[PDB]
């Protein structure tokens, strides 16, 4: 849903 | 088994 | 529904073949692999060394049309069993490169003719071919019901048709099948096309053709009667039989010509269908039984193994056992307590193996209505049934029901119980040592006390079944005594089965049992009349059992309990097939045998022809005690 | 989809908790068939009458939400390897309680844990439960990949832990593992749940655990990281083995709190979701072998026995081989005919073994493009192919093809040959006696000659892999030596297995042999230096075969051709697993033996333990001739 | 189809 | 039976 959601942890 | 047998 | 084919002998082409075949309805069509008038030569030359393909490519259509739509047919020239060297040779050789063309395209089935009184070599080439590679396909022969010999007309001036009445005479083609089918050990790949003559036989024989493998029933398009909207229809006796073929679930191959020039060819087919909707619908019973039909199954022994929860959820699907229990429990309160002590009189009632319940609740059920005070205990050894049980009881029961976590045969009650009920008949009578369980309770029971079920009788019946065999053959279980699985009972749907005699009782047990001799050792031997001259395979056995009073329930044929289906018949196989005729009444034995630590049955029979002594000492099958 | 469930151990209503559960998008719950702290006692007097029900009744579920639904899990306090002899005898009851009820319940699952290096009582329970009674419920053994000793963080002021490389510390875990199955015997019934944990150990472990008999994964929510959007996530290595899992049909369990509490509980879910979709998809290979997968099938021997038109078909699904074969052809037609012979030079080709006709075809259209003259001799024994080719060849191939039905070894050609291709090649390099016809029809090749086949190599690498051990153990079957199953190879599709090593070339064969003295007969001796202590298991074989010059088909790993599916990897078990350790390497031999009219392979490892001679004499697997 | 298509001859 | 197998 929100974008980005699953992107990795920084 | 359904009935009377494995 | 209803899988019917097609048979063609010429076939110019295959794709447009098919889709008028498949335009028509049929499902499958039977063709011949080779050109059925192409004769090979295999050893003369320079016949054998024939150039050009020999036959039509496998290419024309796909492996799945292949393995499904098409069904081959042996070559009409090739007669192995001729009686020069020379023809029988090439006839061998012929039916080898056919059978193996067959293998290669991958045919769902084969078609092989059987139309002559001997035809070992035959037999001889297919059990050599079905031992050869993978050969996934299956065999139908096709014999006639009738001999042409015999249905031809009696046209003949000095060749009169034989007029005598050969009872015995009417059943050589069965005896045709059956010489082949020992040749091949009882192939469990080899079984029968049955071809419908136009005049059918005596009844005796058609039932002598139920039992065998029928796969597929061949209905020559000449055999219909034509009514007066000029359709084609059958005679009444032709439509029995083909409602009795579609109760075994044959597949019906339509053969000829067009004879019905005025209408489609499809309406034959139609026709059928219309049968098929005219099949009374399945009662509950048969929808009940519907997948496990002729299936082995090993008897439960609920004394040494535990059953799931879904065997006790299949075993409460059944109404008419509780229903009956409540009906037989009510009648017996209200004969023990009179009106006038209603009030006053409490009767104590025990359930011996109560499972998850459903015991408990016709008990509790039947004395609200028959108004008579009870206290219920509810005896039952497996801790999971017992949870479930004293789950029911803190929600539901309440102090009426004491449950007890103990074996009835060691548990010491608190109190002498005016009535026992109990739920042990296995498909045999006393399969579950019901006998043992309820003479090892009897020490808590009143003098004036009464049990439930009242008494149990068994009976056996011959029953002759090819497929029962070839399934009990094929039940071979590696790290076991090769011939183990002739030696020990199962429970079958016997749906597709030939018997031989009505059944009559075998062993009878009645609680409580006040002889002071208490023994359940026990030894019977029964006559059987035989009016079919069959081939004995094994034993059905049933039971009846008489709960109290008029109120019975029962598996037996003739006084199935209607819509019941908590019980299936038992089968005790015999290791050998043996042969009777119209007269040799068949003499067998049973034996009921124990010994304090577990339970077997012996049989044998004397005859008309002895056998070996099947599972004695227990060697092969037992119930722990 | 990807089957994931929740693990849940306070569960205090069953309805509402599958109700959230599957909301969640969970496909199965693991929950305690017994409240976790409720202790249970067998052998004291005050505690072994508690009175009561011992746990929640099963009617609060359709049987089949229990069979498909729920996992069941072994309660905490029980420790069968305590050393206190109350606690390990109340463990052992209360553990084949447990076992006993959700047997009862028929769970499709039962998760049992091995916390503790020792396991030896909970192993033989176990064991002792399987081997008791019919049942189907699988055990899933919980085992994390770093054992909890280690994962400890370094409080304790007495006790620090080292931050020593500790290569051989890494592996206890799966030693835990190894030692229990070994206990049950390679029990098919008994399989690894192992727990992720925060931290991964070296690659190699990881490596080592994928190729043991994984059915779940357990992913504690603590191990997932924040992103700066606050939903979880998993780290770059976590991912990675993620992806691998996945490739090997995983169930995952998620376990723990719902840490990110801002969030769902969902978004974990949903976060394997994101993984599942997105990773690489099945290239044609693996889609091609998906459904055989670790599923053992015996090699084909066309010379003994002829094929079907099936087989035939799924060899010419594969473009890759026949397009290098007519490469292979153009470059030996353009290398043999100079321009200035284009014409007046007809170079005479044979394909032996054509089957149904893809390799002239081939061979046909390789002419085509090389625009040289050639004249064809299409060999085949088996009878219908013999068939098919004719057929083909009437129309669609002019005179050009001369189809023959004969064995190349027995076929008199009537003209020498300047090229003969062939595809006898199997799964090992000559598995399928290519060496033997080859050097048959080498009497008609011309002097000067050219063999397509060219020259082929077999490739030997060990593998360990528990799944195809007891998978071959399964292929054990009456009527023949018990050890046999393990005297033969079977085609595999490795997929669930770990590579000891790198290939390395076992026999080599080249053709014509123009020298004296052909024989077939071969010895080879390999050593492979191990990294990792492991069980090895068996021998994975591969070939990889150079087609006239610079053109090769390949199946080993490491240069395998693409696309190429026509062949699997062949397997060569080992009746006993041989344990290695870090450094030790494996000496193993193969012989080759080709007496008359028979062949066959003898392999077996000497070192670093000694192992019997498999298939001496050819007495379990044989190709026949 | 027709009406009685079905019916048995005699 | 695929791949090379049976
Ligand atoms: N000797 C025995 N003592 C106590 N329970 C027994 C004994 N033998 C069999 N049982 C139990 O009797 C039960 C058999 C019945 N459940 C069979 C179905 C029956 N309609 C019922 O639900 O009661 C099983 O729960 C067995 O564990
Ligand atoms: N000794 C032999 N003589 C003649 N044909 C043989 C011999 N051994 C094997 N074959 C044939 O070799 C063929 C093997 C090939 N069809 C395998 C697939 C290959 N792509 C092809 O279609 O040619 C089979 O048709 C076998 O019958």
């Amino acid at each position: 849903t929100v974008a980005g959601q699953f992107e990795d942890a920084d | 088994g359904r009935g009377r047998g494995r | 529904r209803v899988s019917s084919g097609r048979d063609l002998n010429c076939v110019p082409e295959i794709a447009d073949t098919l889709g008028a075949v498949a335009k028509q309805g049929f499902d499958f069509l039977c063709m011949p692999v080779f050109h059925p008038r192409f004769k090979r030569e295999f050893i003369q030359e320079p016949a054998k060394n024939r150039p050009g393909p020999q036959t039509r490519s496998d290419l024309l259509l796909s492996g799945r049309d292949w393995n499904t739509l098409i069904v081959g047919k042996l070559s009409p020239w090739i007669r192995p069993d001729s009686k020069v060297e020379k023809i029988r040779r090439n006839s061998e050789a012929a039916m080898l490169q056919e059978l193996n063309f067959g293998a290669y395209l991958g045919l769902p089935a084969f078609l092989l003719p059987l139309n002559q009184e001997d035809n070992t070599n035959l037999a001889r080439v297919l059990t050599n071919h079905i031992h050869t590679g993978h050969h996934s396909s299956m065999f139908w022969m096709r014999v006639p019901l009738v001999a042409p010999e015999d249905l031809r007309d009696d046209i003949i001036e000095n060749a009169p048709t034989t007029h005598t009445e050969e009872y015995s005479g009417e059943e050589k083609t069965w005896m045709w099948w059956h010489n082949f089918r020992t040749l091949c050990d009882y192939s469990k790949r080899i079984a029968v096309a049955l071809e419908i003559g136009a005049d059918l036989p005596s009844n005796h024989v058609i039932d002598r053709w139920l039992g065998e493998p029928i796969k597929a029933a061949i209905l020559p398009t000449s055999i219909f009667l034509t009514n007066k909207k000029g359709f084609p229809v059958l005679s009444k006796m032709h439509q029995r039989l083909i409602f009795r073929l579609l109760k075994l679930e044959v597949q019906f191959i339509i053969t000829g010509t067009n004879h019905h020039s005025e209408k489609e060819f499809c309406s034959y087919l139609q026709y059928l269908e219309y049968l098929s909707q005219n099949r009374p619908p399945p009662n509950a019973y048969e929808l009940f039984a519907k997948g496990y039909e002729d299936y082995l199954q090993s008897p439960l022994q609920p004394l040494m193994d535990n059953l799931e929860s879904q065997t006790y959820e299949v075993f409460e699907k059944d109404p008419i056992k509780y229903s009956q229990y409540q009906q037989a429990i009510y009648k017996c309160l209200l004969d023990r307590v009179p009106e006038e002590e209603k009030d006053t009189n409490v009767q104590v009632l025990m359930v011996l193996g109560a499972g998850r319940g459903p015991l408990v609740n016709a008990s509790l059920r039947a004395a609200k209505q028959a108004d008579r005070r009870i206290k219920l205990y509810a005896v039952e050894k497996n801790p999971n049934a017992v949870v479930t049980l004293e789950n029911w009881q803190f929600e539901e029961w309440g102090s009426q029901v004491t449950v007890v976590s103990s074996d009835m045969r060691e548990w010491v009650a608190p109190e002498k119980a005016d009535i026992i009920v109990s739920e042990l008949l296995g498909s045999f009578a006393d399969n579950e040592l019901s006998p043992e369980c309820l003479d090892g309770a009897q020490h808590f029971l009143k003098d004036d006390g009464v049990s439930i079920p009242g008494e149990y009788t068994s009976f056996l019946a011959p029953i002759s079944s090819s497929k029962l065999y070839n399934e009990v053959r094929a039940c071979r279980e590696k790290d076991r005594d090769p011939e183990a699985q002739f030696e020990m009972p199962y429970v079958v749907r016997l749906h597709n089965f030939h018997q031989l005699s009505a059944p009559q009782p075998c062993f009878t047990f009645s609680h409580p049992n006040r002889d002071p001799m208490i023994d359940n050792n026990r030894y019977c031997t029964l006559e059987f009349p035989v009016e079919v001259n069959t081939v004995l395979h094994g034993f059905a056995g049933y039971f009846e059992t008489v709960l109290y009073q008029d109120i019975t329930l029962s598996i037996r044929p003739e006084t199935h309990s209607p819509g019941m289906f908590s019980w299936f018949p038992i089968l005790f196989p015999i290791k050998q097939p043996i042969t009777v005729r119209e007269g040799q009444t068949i003499c067998v034995r049973f034996w009921r045998c124990s010994n304090s630590k577990k339970v077997w049955y012996e049989w044998a029979v004397t005859a008309p022809v002895c056998s070996a002594i099947h599972n004695p000492t227990g060697r092969s099958y037992t119930i722990g005690l």
